[PDB]
C-alpha cells in the first residue's frame, strides 16, 4: 500500500481509490494474525 | 521475570488475560 | 443488552452457564481538535497560474511553495482546466491536508501533448523535455492559453527538445544546445545525421485546438507529516488535554488523550515514536509543547450468565480496566457498547481481570462455578 | 578575481582513520531508550579519510590548499581552527555561470547561502581585511565576479560558532555532514570540544542544522579559506596576506545500515556499523 | 502454562475505522476462528495448571 | 504473473509495471515458505 | 513505408524472421500517434 497508517489512506484518497490500499493492509495484517495464531497453537500443544 | 512494549501491544487489540489461579493459590496447592 | 449479544455470538436463543467473550468496548472521543500553525498568508498560486510569461517546456519553471497557507479554492477561480489529474491524492481532500513542500513545475506544451504528463508515459515531451517520477504524488493541471501564448505571425518563443541521446530522468532539466549526432561521425554543424535538439513551437491562433498552446502546472507534494509547513485552509481549534479527543496535528490525524510529558524533545524533533514505531508524542505547532498521546481505553467485554434456564440476569466483565474509568465513560456516555448494565453501587467490583459489573462480591469461598479470573469466580446463588 | 602572487605549495592529501565519528540523526523522530536499525548515507566506521592542512609558513611559503573535491553521495567535514580560516564551501557540477552553483559563506555577522549561476574565480576566496586599523571585515569580491539568474538566497543563522574560547584546543571541533537527498541539501553539525589535539576518540551524534530545498545537481565541492591582510602573527613585519593554521579532514558517505542507541534522554549515545 | 492472550481482529486490522471494517466483513469468518483458537488456548492453559 | 522467472520479468518490463508481477511472485513464494515452515513445525512436534 | 496498405478487414500479415530487429529505424519515420506496448515495455525492446 501507499502507507501503513489507515487514517492517512482514508484522508488522502477517495473511497474507490482508498479501498485498494485498505485491502492490501487487510490482507497483510490478516496474514500476520493467522501466522501468530498458528504458532500459538503449536506452542500450546508443546506446553500441554 | 515476567514481561513500553506492553503498552504498545495493549494499544492495538492485544490484551493479556490473567491466570485463573493466582500465585498464592499455586503456593497453597504446593 | 449483554444477553442478546451473547445469544448472537452463540447463534442460539438459549445460553448455557458460563462466561462468554462477547464483544470489545471502546471509549469514544468527545471533541475534535485541529492544530494548524500561525501562518495566515496565502500561497502565491495566483502568481504561478497567472504569470505574464511562461518558460519553455525544456526549461520548465520550478516554483518553490512553502511557509504559506495553500487554499485550493483560489485555483478554481481561473479554471478553464482541460486536465485536473491528481495522482496519489484525491482533489476534494486537498484542502484538508498539510504538505511538507510544494513544487510547481510550470511550462507550456501542445494540446495533444497533455496526456504525456503522467507517470510512466512515453513521448517526445515525456522523454526529452519533462519526465515525471514513477512514484509521483501530486496533481497536474493543464489549461488552454491560446489567448496569451499565440501570435498572428507565429510565437517562436516556445521551444521543445526533440532529439536527445538518452531519455530524461525524473525532475531533470536539459538546457544544452549541442547538436544531436546520429551515428559515430561528429557533427560540426547542420547537415546529414545532425539535427538541432531544440525546435520552435510556432504557436498560432489559427491552429487547431490540439495544436493550441497549453499551460501545464505540475504541483508535486511530499506528503510527510513531520515538517508541517504548507497546511490547508482549516481553522484551528483550542487544545484540550486529559480527554479522549480526535486530534489533527498538522495533518497527523488520530484519536486519544493528550497529556503533558517529560519527553525532552530536541529543538529539531517534531514527534516521537515508540519501540514498535507507533506515535507516542507530538509537538503543538502553536505553543511548542510536548504531548504524550494515549489511545482511549478499550478492551474485551465478557458476559457471565447462569444459563437461559435459571434467569436472564447477567454480569459484565470489562477486561483490564479500572472501574472508575468505566464509570466515568458511562456517565459521559462514551462506551462503544451502548447497552449499559444497571449498576447499584454494590454491583461494581474491581478484579484483576477487569471491572465486574452486576455481580455482588461475597466474603465467602465456594468451589469455582464460573471462572472470571485472577482467583475470582462467579455463581448464581441465593443471597 | 585579484590574487597576489604566492609561493603556493602543492596540496598533500594525508591519510588518517575516521574512528566512529560522523554519526548524525537519521530523522526528526524522537526515540527514548530504544535501539533502531536505520539504513542511510553514513560514514563507515574505521574507514580512512583524507587530511588537509591550511597554514602559512615561517619561510614565506604559505600552504593554501583548496583543491576541488568530489561529493559523491555525501561529505563529512571535520575542522580544527582558531581564526575560522575555513569560511565556507562551494558546490556544483561545472562551477561556472552555465549551471547553477551553491555557495555557503560566513559573513562574520550571519551565514549566507546562495544558489546562482555564479562566475567563480579560479580559486574563489573571501577577503578579510582591517580597515582604518580599527574594523575587521570580510568581503566576497574574491569569490565571484557577478551573480545572475538567482533562484534561492538565504541569510540566516546569526551565530558566531566558536564563542567559548580556546580552552582545550581552540574548542572548535566543527563536524559537518552535507548530503543531497530528494533535492534537499542537508547540513548536520556538531561543535565538539577537545580532549587532546586532533581527532579525539569518542562518540558525538551530529544534530541536524538545516535542510535547504535547493533542488539542484551537485557532483563536486571545494573548501573556502580565509585570507587576512597581515597583522596576525606578532613580531612579523612581512606586509602580506597570511592564513592562520587550520586542519580539516574529509570523509565520504556510503549507504550503510547502522544500529543506533537512543537513551531515555532522547540522544544517540552509541552506534554499530552492521558490515564493519 | 503460558501467557493467555486475546486479540481483537477488528481493532488489530482496521482500528476504529468503519470503511476497513466493512471491507473486512467480506473475508468471512476468519476473525471468529482466530478468537475461538485463542480462547481455546487460554482455557487449555488454565486446565494445564 | 507473466513468467515464473524473476530475470525475465525484470528484463522485459519497466519497474512500474514489472513491480506488479514481482509482487505476485513474492506473495506466492511467501505463501509456499509459510506452508513449508508450518508443516515442518508440526512434523518436528511429532518427532519430538 | 509500404506504398499501399491492405484493408482492415483483410489485414496484411508480414512475417519478420531471421534478421536483427533494430528498432531505431522505426523512430526515423515516426509520427507516433500511438506506440502502446502490451506485455513488454517499449524501452526494453532493444535488448530482447
Ligand atoms: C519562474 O518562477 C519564478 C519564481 O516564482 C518567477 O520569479 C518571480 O517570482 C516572484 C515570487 O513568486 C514573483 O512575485 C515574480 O512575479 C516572479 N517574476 C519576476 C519577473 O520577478 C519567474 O518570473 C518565473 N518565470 C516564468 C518565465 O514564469
Ligand atoms: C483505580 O484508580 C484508582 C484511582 O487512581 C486507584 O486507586 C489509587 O491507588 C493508589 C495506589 O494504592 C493510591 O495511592 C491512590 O490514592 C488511589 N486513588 C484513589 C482515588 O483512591 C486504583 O488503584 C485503580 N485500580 C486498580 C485496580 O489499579
Ligand atoms: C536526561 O535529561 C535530564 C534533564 O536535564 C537530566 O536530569 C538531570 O540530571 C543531572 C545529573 O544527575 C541532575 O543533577 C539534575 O538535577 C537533573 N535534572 C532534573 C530536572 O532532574 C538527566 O540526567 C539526563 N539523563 C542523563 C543520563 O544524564
Ligand atoms: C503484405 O504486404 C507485403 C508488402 O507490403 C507483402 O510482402 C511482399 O510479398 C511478396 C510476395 O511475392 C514479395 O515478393 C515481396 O518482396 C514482399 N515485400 C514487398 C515490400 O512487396 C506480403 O506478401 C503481404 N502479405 C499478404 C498476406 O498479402
Ligand atoms: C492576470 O494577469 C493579468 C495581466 O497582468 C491581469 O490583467 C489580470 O487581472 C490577472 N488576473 C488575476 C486573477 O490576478
Ligand atoms: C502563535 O500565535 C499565538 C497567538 O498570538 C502565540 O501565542 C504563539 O506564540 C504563536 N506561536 C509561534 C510559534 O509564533
Ligand atoms: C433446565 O434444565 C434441566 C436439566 O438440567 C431441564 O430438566 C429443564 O427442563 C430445563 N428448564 C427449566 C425451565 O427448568
Ligand atoms: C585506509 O588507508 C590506510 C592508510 O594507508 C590503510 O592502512 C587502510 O588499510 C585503508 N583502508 C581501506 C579499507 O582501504
Ligand atoms: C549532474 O551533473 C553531472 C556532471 O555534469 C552529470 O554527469 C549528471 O548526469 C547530472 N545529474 C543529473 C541528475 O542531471
Ligand atoms: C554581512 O553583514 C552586513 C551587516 O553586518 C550586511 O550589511 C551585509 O550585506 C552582509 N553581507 C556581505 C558583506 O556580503
Ligand atoms: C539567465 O537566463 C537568461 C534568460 O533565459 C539566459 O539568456 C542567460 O543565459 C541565463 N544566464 C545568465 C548568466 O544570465
Ligand atoms: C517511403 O515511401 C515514399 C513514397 O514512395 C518515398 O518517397 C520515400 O522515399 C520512402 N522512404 C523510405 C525511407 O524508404
Amino acid at each position: 500500500a501507499i502507507s501503513s497508517v489507515l487514517n492517512d489512506i482514508l484522508s488522502r484518497l477517495d473511497p474507490p481509490e482508498a479501498e485498494v490500499q485498505i485491502d492490501r493492509l487487510i490482507t497483510g495484517r490478516l496474514q500476520s494474525l493467522q501466522t501468530y495464531v498458528t504458532q500459538q497453537l503449536i506452542r500450546a500443544a508443546e506446553i500441554r | 521475570t515476567l514481561a513500553d512494549l506492553i503498552c504498545a501491544q495493549k494499544f492495538n487489540g492485544l490484551t493479556v488475560l490473567p491466570p485463573l489461579l493466582t500465585d498464592e493459590m499455586i503456593a497453597q496447592y504446593t | 443488552d449483554p444477553l442478546s449479544e451473547t445469544k448472537c455470538t452463540l447463534k442460539s436463543f438459549t445460553v448455557e452457564k458460563g462466561i462468554y467473550q462477547t464483544s470489545n468496548f471502546r471509549v469514544q472521543p468527545t471533541e475534535s481538535i485541529v492544530r494548524f500553525p500561525n501562518v495566515t498568508n496565502l500561497c502565491p498560486f495566483h502568481e504561478v497560474f497567472n504569470a505574464t510569461r511562461f518558460a519553455s517546456v525544456y526549461a520548465w519553471n520550478r516554483t518553490r511553495i512553502s511557509n504559506c497557507v495553500a487554499d485550493y479554492s483560489v485555483l478554481y477561480n481561473f479554471a478553464p482546466f482541460f486536465a485536473f489529474k491528481c495522482y496519489g491524492v484525491s482533489p476534494t481532500k486537498l484542502n484538508d491536508l498539510c504538505f511538507t513542500n510544494v513544487y510547481a513545475d510550470s511550462f507550456v506544451i501542445k494540446g495533444n501533448e497533455v496526456s504525456q504528463i503522467a507517470p510512466g508515459q512515453t513521448g517526445n515531451i515525456a522523454d526529452y523535455n519533462y519526465k515525471l517520477p514513477d512514484d509521483f504524488t501530486g496533481c497536474v493541471i493543464a489549461w488552454n492559453s491560446n489567448k496569451l501564448d499565440s501570435k498572428h505571425s507565429g510565437n517562436y518563443d516556445y521551444w521543445y527538445r526533440s532529439f536527445r541521446k538518452s531519455k530524461l530522468k525524473p525532475f531533470e532539466r536539459d538546457i544544452s544546445t549541442e547538436i544531436y549526432q546520429a551515428g559515430n561521425k561528429p557533427c560540426k554543424g547542420k547537415g546529414p545525421n545532425c539535427y538541432f535538439p531544440l525546435q520552435s513551437y510556432g504557436f498560432r491562433p489559427t491552429y487547431g485546438v490540439g495544436h493550441q498552446p497549453y499551460r501545464v502546472v505540475v504541483l508535486s507534494f511530499e506528503l510527510l507529516h513531520a515538517p508541517a509547513t504548507v497546511c490547508g485552509p482549516k481553522k484551528s481549534t483550542n487544545l484540550v488535554k486529559n480527554k479522549c479527543v480526535n486530534f489533527n496535528f498538522n495533518g497527523l490525524t488520530g484519536t486519544g488523550v493528550l497529556t503533558k510529558s517529560n519527553k525532552k524533545f530536541l529543538p529539531f524533533q517534531q514527534f516521537g515514536r515508540d519501540i514498535v514505531d507507533t506515535t507516542d508524542a507530538v509537538r503543538d505547532p502553536q505553543t511548542l509543547e510536548i504531548l504524550d498521546i494515549t489511545p482511549c481505553s478499550f478492551g474485551g467485554v465478557s458476559v457471565i450468565t447462569p444459563g437461559t434456564n435459571t434467569s436472564n440476569q447477567v454480569a459484565v466483565l470489562y477486561q483490564g480496566v479500572n472501574c472508575t474509568e468505566v464509570s466515568v465513560a458511562i456517565h459521559a456516555d462514551q462506551l462503544t457498547p451502548t447497552w449499559r448494565v444497571y449498576s447499584t453501587g454494590s454491583n461494581v467490583f474491581q478484579t484483576r481481570a477487569g471491572c465486574l459489573i452486576g455481580a455482588e462480591y461475597v466474603n465467602n469461598s465456594y468451589e469455582c462455578d464460573i471462572p472470571i479470573g485472577a482467583g475470582i469466580c462467579a455463581s448464581y446463588q441465593t443471597q | 578575481c585579484v590574487m597576489p602572487l604566492f609561493n603556493l605549495i602543492t596540496t598533500t592529501q594525508s591519510y588518517t582513520n575516521s574512528f566512529t565519528r560522523g554519526v548524525y540523526y537519521p530523522d526528526k523522530v524522537f526515540r527514548s531508550s530504544v535501539l533502531h536499525l536505520t539504513q542511510d548515507l553514513f560514514l563507515p566506521f574505521f574507514s580512512n579519510v583524507t587530511w588537509f592542512h591550511a597554514i602559512s609558513g615561517t619561510n614565506g611559503t604559505k600552504r593554501f590548499d583548496n583543491p576541488v573535491l568530489p561529493f559523491n553521495d555525501g561529505v563529512y567535514f571535520a575542522s580544527t581552527e582558531k581564526s575560522n580560516i575555513i569560511r565556507g564551501w562551494i558546490f556544483g557540477t561545472t562551477l561556472d555561470s552555465k549551471t547553477q552553483s551553491l555557495l555557503i559563506v560566513n559573513n562574520a555577522t550571519n551565514v549566507f547561502i546562495k544558489v546562482c549561476e555564479f562566475q567563480f574565480c579560479n580559486d574563489p576566496f573571501l577577503d578579510v581585511y582591517h580597515k582604518n586599523n580599527k574594523s575587521w571585515m570580510e568581503s566576497e569580491s574574491g569569490v565571484y565576479s557577478s551573480a545572475n539568474n538567482c533562484t534561492f538566497e538565504y541569510v540566516s543563522q546569526p551565530f558566531l560558532m566558536d564563542l567559548e574560547g580556546k580552552q582545550g584546543n581552540f574548542k572548535n571541533l566543527r563536524e559537518f555532514v552535507f548530503k543531497n537527498i530528494d533535492g534537499y541539501f542537508k547540513i548536520y553539525s556538531k561543535h565538539t570540544p577537545i580532549i587532546g589535539r586532533d581527532f579525539p576518540q569518542g562518540f558525538s551524534a551530529l544534530e541536524p542544522l538545516v535542510d535547504l530545498p535547493i533542488g539542484i545537481n551537485i557532483t563536486r565541492f571545494q573548501t573556502l579559506l580565509a585570507l587576512n591582510r597581515s597583522y596576525l602573527t606578532p613580531g612579523d613585519s612581512s606586509s602580506g596576506w597570511t592564513a592562520g593554521a587550520a586542519d580539516y579532514y574529509v570523509g565520504y558517505l556510503q549507504p550503510r545500515t547502522f544500529l543506533l542507541k537512543y537513551n531515555e534522554n532522547g540522544t544517540i549515545t552509541d552506534a554499530v556499523d552492521c558490515a564493519l | 502454562s503460558m501467557t493467555k492472550t486475546s486479540v481483537d481482529c477488528t481493532m488489530y486490522i482496521c482500528g476504529d475505522s468503519t470503511e476497513c471494517s466493512n471491507l473486512l466483513l467480506q473475508y468471512g469468518s476468519f476473525c471468529t476462528q482466530l478468537k475461538r483458537a485463542l480462547t481455546g488456548i487460554a482455557v487449555e492453559q488454565d486446565k494445564n495448571t
